[PDB]
């Protein structure tokens, strides 16, 4: 029953009476449901150390992993060109599944398009999907660029991209002089980062590979950025305040920033801003090429090395305070452009906040997990404050990146008790947040059923999730946060020092039992 | 899936055992198994692979897609009656005479019968 | 009104495509008629989409895994291939259930090869019964394993249906081998086809030859109903307060012992005619069971429901559905008298996968609205036979529409009220326009029965009377 | 509540409630202090309470009389002495509005996520989606 005054969604309406009675007799009479001793005895049979170890002789078997295909990200990097329009050459699932992914991270509209291989194209290859669906795509959505990328069926049936765009170019499908760049970017290797760099690669060979002979390093005085994987918009607005603020020009490519935030006015724009053609082709006149996240940024390293011949530099991510004065120096090298007083205002303003805050952040036990770059940057930023990072978890991350996570952790006194793991999932990371309590955890949603899991042992075992990565279902409007740079690294300072503090509140409230630690000043 | 090939010219019928799915066709399991259906086409609009299909077991019998293509090839031979084709657009099950280029092998116990000529006579 | 107006538009829409396809859209968009029976004359579904033209399908995977199989709950569903197709899919479909998640049930949880280069080369039959094997030593509790298979999976030739037989033939468990790979089939209809035909072929055949369980003449099993915001519930509550038993639920909130006993169900009440016909179909030509249809959207709808289910047993049941209409009228007479005037003479258009546009219609007309466009990405021409009559003269129908047709139909059109899925909310919300999400409930829910219908009134009255709207405008502009 | 308001203020406010529809069950008061909001909190609950730290200990005193009692407190004034670097948040303009409605919904979402984090008793709306 329902009061037309107080109306009642599926919580709490389906803790009334009836409801419970009825729910009971169901799992009695038909659901055949364990006895609950023993369910409880399995529960706390997980919880153990043993199951810890049969748990890591996984090798067949994935549970909640935490990663995904690299077409997400080849859509990803093809959305920020402007009037670019994301095309993947395979089944429609893999776009409806794209798109409802970036609908619920970004809560913005997301445009891709696919040719929609079936049984015909399994037999018979899909060539003719491509040329139709070129067609179609240009005639109804009027692109001025689109980008191809690959699912895993394409990959599989061996369906080459190059033959199948210069044959519906020489067909008439689609004007000989527009252009398609491709990617080949298959499921089974890598991750979503890997598919952003092999969409960018592409794009970047496509349009600097025939004009090698006119080009001269240094011509327009230019700096290029390449962000990779971002899922913040905060980051490239942080990134282009920066380099604004101390007089370089630079040349951003691949920026979803004005297509993933769009005002809402009665009208909606299917592209907006976006990197220009033109900055794309006079991208090799550059002084030089700077990448945000070098660890997916590979194949494009070795690309721009070997071809517009730049001294790619040897940074790390602009995360933290040591990370980001080292990007700032490297850029006011090669610039030659001084640091203003501005950035060194900033710095300062942050360290006076780490200050203020190191009483609270000292000696707190985090597990966190995410991509590479993003996850060494966050180690090094907790290093930096006194945090101990205790489980260091990465899905998609290679040897030597452990090696280097390795090292970064041990010139620090507070990484002593830090484990870094490649290639295990959030099962892994359930299993040694309970046997090896951290204090809380850093990452995506993803998590939020680990907390749940742990405050089924108690409240004393239960550890709190820190939303932040990719993605974030269960919050709004996070994705305009921050997380590069000086102010990216007061963000998430502000963010550590508030959840320490509510879960101290947290725990600290009953009356006579735990309030006389209720402190109105922290 | 286990096939029972079927034809005047085969002295005997030849009960195979494939695996369902594959993307190799019937096509594929004909050829690797010696049975002479006349496949003279790669684009799959000749028509010359037109075999009956039966599924013996009427309770294991799996849906499908019927392609364009291979409802055009049908026609153009004249082996898809309108109740078929209403049948497989509507509750999405096969017609009784397939092509063995574009039929794809399902988890079911299937006899398939050609007579050595091309489809259409 | 303006039929030749719709016409006139839709010719107009039609003319940015190619000549290929604006041919095949002509014959996906319609005037509708209720005097016509046979939709075959009219509109034309269930074919393949058009390339680049942005379509919102999926693929039959989606429609397996993720519809079907995945609400059953002490089951553990393997995403056999690439790891991206479970990642997409975990915990994005809001099938409620009741349950120690990791123990005893695994709805919310994503089971993956992780299929690497080596897999495809190689195969991965022998790291599926690898992975069967760490599955049953990790998870003690699980009550059967289903292996839902990507394309990869049949693109390279795998023979998952032997590696299930012997696994379940060596651990004694119940392995349901699925191949429910993306690109077979045009949208997720296939993929409740096979889901279906796994069900009937590999769960339903098991207590055939047992008679254990204790029956009783009012035996009903719920079709169809996948608790989406706890509406199997809210239906479960309303047929046992009738005096009926519900034996089994398919699939929300369901049991692998539930689908096991189904067979000794007097009664199936099929809520979701287009994803699970199949299988009624099924048991009535075996078993022998009578299937009906039923809407519980709307007090309208579901009194007509009720009554046409109590016309089915004895007198008591009849007396039963009279003492629960009488005692539920007052709390569904008051939610219409105080939202109908708040709503009344709105026009709404809706687009969702299928059964959802035209079972919605009685509610919204309940409170005063109408529909003036609604259409499907996947449902059959028998969809389309049944929605024809429920649906008002001149009004707009479309199948498998573009995100441009569907944006030009609403720039002309300009509807109060857009009800459809994730992937239009934020194309729709920025032009102006109140949306509903028509899939999940926009998170709330549940809205069948009364105690639904009092929760789509208040959201819909929510959505649509919002201040935000009136401020899409910049004063100085 | 407004304990440094005056009549004209009260007038004020109650004509911009008045204008709009969700005003209804509005009551503005001036000269009041935080034991009178503690009894209206507990007498008329409302969902949350916005203000400075001082509140956090009428907080308190609700989660005594019982957790479907408790109601959460949003430190959006002046001062905040429990939270860090708060003062630097906006609170003008639209980025203030920006950053107050993320505050708001935010912690709507906390508040939803702590109540459905029971397994087997609550769970079941523990949505990975919001
Ligand atoms: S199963 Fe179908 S798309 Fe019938 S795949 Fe889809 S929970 Fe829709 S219109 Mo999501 S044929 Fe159910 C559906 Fe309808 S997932 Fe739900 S809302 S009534
Ligand atoms: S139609 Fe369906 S959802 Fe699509 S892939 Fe095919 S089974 Fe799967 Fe998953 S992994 Fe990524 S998204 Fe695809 S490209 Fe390879
Ligand atoms: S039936 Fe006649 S036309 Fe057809 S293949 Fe045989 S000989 Fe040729
Ligand atoms: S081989 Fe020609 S149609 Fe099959
Ligand atoms: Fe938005």
């Amino acid at each position: 029953s329902q009061q037309v005054d107080k109306i009642k969604a599926s919580y709490p309406l389906f803790l009334d009476q009836d409801y419970k009675d009825m729910l009971a007799k169901k799992r009695d009479g038909f659901e055949e449901k364990y006895p609950q001793d023993k369910i409880d005895e399995v529960f706390q049979w997980t919880t153990t150390k043993e199951y810890q170890e049969l748990n890591f002789q996984r090798e067949a078997l994935t549970v909640n992993p935490a990663k995904a295909c690299q077409p997400l990200g080849a859509v990803l990097c093809a959305l920020g060109f402007e009037k670019t329009m994301p095309y993947v050459h395979g089944s429609q699932g893999c776009v409806a599944y794209f798109r409802s992914y970036f609908n619920r991270h970004f809560r913005e509209p997301v445009s891709c398009v696919s040719d929609s291989m079936t049984e015909d194209a399994a037999v018979f290859g899909g060539q003719q999907n491509m040329k139709d669906g070129l067609q179609n795509c240009k005639a109804t959505y009027k692109p001025d660029m689109i980008a191809v990328s690959t699912t895993c069926m394409a990959e599989v049936i061996g369906d080459d991209l190059n033959a199948f765009i210069n044959n519906s170019k020489k067909e008439g499908f689609i004007p000989d002089e527009f252009p398609v760049p491709f990617a080949h970017t298959p499921s089974f290797v890598g991750s979503h980062v890997t598919g952003w760099d092999n969409m960018f690669e592409g794009i970047a060979r496509y349009f600097t590979l025939k004009s090698m002979d006119d080009k001269v390093v240094g011509s327009n005085k230019k700096i290029n950025i390449v962000p990779g994987f971002e899922t913040y918009l905060g980051n490239f607005r942080v990134i282009k305040r920066m380099l604004s603020e101390m007089g370089v020009g630079y040349s951003l490519l691949s920026d979803p920033e004005e297509v993933l935030d769009t005002p809402a006015d009665g009208q909606f724009r299917m592209y907006a801003g976006g990197t220009t053609q033109e900055e794309m082709k006079d991208a090799p006149n550059a002084l030089n090429t700077v990448l945000l996240q070098p660890w997916h940024l590979e194949k494009t390293k070795k690309f721009v090395e070997g071809t517009w011949k730049h001294e790619v530099p040897k940074l790390n991510i602009p995360m933290g305070l040591d990370w980001t004065d080292e990007f700032l120096m490297k850029v006011s090298e090669i610039s030659g452009q001084p640091i203003p007083a501005s950035l060194t205002k900033e710095r300062g303003r942050l360290v006076d906040m780490m200050t203020d805050s190191h009483t609270w952040l000292h000696g707190k036990r985090f597990a966190l997990w995410g991509d590479p770059d993003f996850v060494m940057g966050l180690v090094k930023f907790l290093l930096e404050l006194g945090c101990e990072p205790v489980h260091i978890l990465c899905h998609n991350g290679n040897k030597r990146w452990k090696k280097a996570v390795d090292a970064i952790l041990a010139a620090s006194p507070y990484g002593k008790n830090a484990t870094v793991y490649i290639g295990k999932d959030l099962w892994h990371l359930r299993s040694l947040v309970f046997t090896d309590k951290p204090d809380f955890m850093i990452g995506n949603s993803y998590g939020k059923f680990i907390q749940r899991d742990t405050l089924h042992k108690g409240k004393e075992f239960e550890v709190p999730l820190i939303r932040i990565g990719f993605p974030i279902f269960d919050r709004h409007h996070l994705h305009r946060s921050t997380t590069l740079g000086y102010e990216g690294a007061m963000q998430i300072l502000t963010t550590l020092v508030n959840s320490i503090l509510e879960r101290l509140d947290e725990e600290t409230r009953g009356m006579q039992a735990t309030d006389y630690n209720h402190d109105l000043v922290r | 899936a286990t096939i029972y090939f079927s034809s005047p010219l085969m002295p005997h019928n030849k009960k195979v055992q494939a695996v369902a799915g594959k993307r190799s066709t019937l096509l594929g399991v004909a050829q690797e198994n010696g049975v002479k259906i006349p496949f003279e086409c790669q684009d799959g609009n000749c028509g010359s692979c037109l075999v009956k299909i039966t599924h013996l077991d009427g309770e294991r019998i799996k849906g499908m897609l019927l392609t364009d293509k291979e409802r055009n090839v049908l026609k153009s031979v004249g082996k898809l009656p309108k109740s078929e084709e209403e049948r497989a657009a509507v509750r999405d099950l096969p017609p009784t005479y397939r092509l063995a280029c574009q039929t794809i092998v399902t988890d079911e116990d299937l006899l398939v019968e050609f007579t050595g000529e091309p489809g259409g006579a | 009104m303006s039929r030749e107006e719709v016409e006139s538009l839709i010719q107009e829409v039609l003319e940015v495509y190619p000549e290929k396809a604006r041919k095949d859209r002509n014959k996906h968009l319609a005037v509708n008629d209720p005097a016509v029976t046979q939709s075959k004359k009219c509109i034309i579904s269930n074919k393949k989409s058009q390339p680049g033209l942005m379509t919102i399908r999926g693929c039959a995977y989606a429609g397996s895994k993720g519809v079907v199989w995945g609400p059953i709950k002490d089951m553990i569903h393997i995403s056999h291939g690439p790891v991206g197709c479970g990642q997409y899919s975990r915990a994005g479909r809001r099938n409620y259930y009741i349950g120690t998640t990791g123990v005893n049930a695994f709805v919310t949880m994503n089971f993956t090869s992780d299929f690497q280069e080596k897999d495809i080369v190689f195969g991965g039959d022998k790291k599926l019964a690898k992975l069967i094997d760490e599955v049953e030593t990790l998870f003690p509790l699980n009550k059967g394993i289903s292996v839902q298979s990507e394309c990869p999976i049949g693109l390279i030739g795998d023979d998952i249906e032997s590696v299930s037989k012997v696994k379940g033939a060596e651990l004694s468990k119940t392995i349901v081998p699925v191949r429910c790979e993306g690109f077979r089939g045009v949208s997720q209809s296939l993929g409740h086809h096979i889901a279906n035909d796994a069900v009937r072929d590999w769960v339903l055949g098991k207590r055939d030859e047992d008679t254990t369980f204790a029956s009783t003449p009012y035996d009903v099993a719920i079709i169809g109903d996948y608790n989406i915001g706890g509406d199997a519930w809210s239906s479960r509550i309303l047929l046992e307060e009738m005096g009926l038993r519900c034996v089994a639920q398919w699939s929300g909130d369901g049991s692998i012992s539930e689908i096991e006993l189904t067979p000794k169900v007097k009664l199936n009440l099929v809520h979701c005619y287009r994803s699970m016909n199949y299988i009624s179909r099924h048991m009535e030509e075996k078993y022998g069971i009578p299937w009906m249809e039923y809407n519980f959207f709307g007090p309208t709808k579901t009194i007509e429901s009720l009554r046409a289910i109590a016309a089915k047993f004895d007198e008591s049941i009849q007396k039963k559905c009279e003492e629960v209409i009488a005692k539920y009228k007052p709390e569904w007479e008051a939610v219409v008298a105080k939202y109908r005037p708040r709503l009344e003479g709105k026009r709404v258009m809706l687009y969702i996968g299928g059964l959802r546009p035209r079972h919605v219609i009685g509610a919204y007309e309940d409170l005063g609205m109408e529909v003036v466009g609604t259409g499907y990405e996947f449902a059959h021409n028998d969809d389309y036979d049944r929605t024809m009559k429920e649906m008002g003269d001149s009004t707009l129908l479309y199948d498998d529409v573009t995100g441009y047709e569907f944006e030009e139909f609403v720039k002309r059109i300009k509807p109060d009220l857009i009800g459809s899925g994730i992937k239009e909310k934020f194309i729709f919300q920025k032009m102006g326009i109140p949306f509903r999400e028509m899939h999940s409930w926009d998170y709330s829910g549940p809205y069948h029965g009364f105690d639904g219908f009092a929760i789509f009134a208040r959201d819909m009255d929510m959505t649509l009377n919002n201040p935000c709207w009136k401020k899409l405008q910049a004063p100085w502009e």
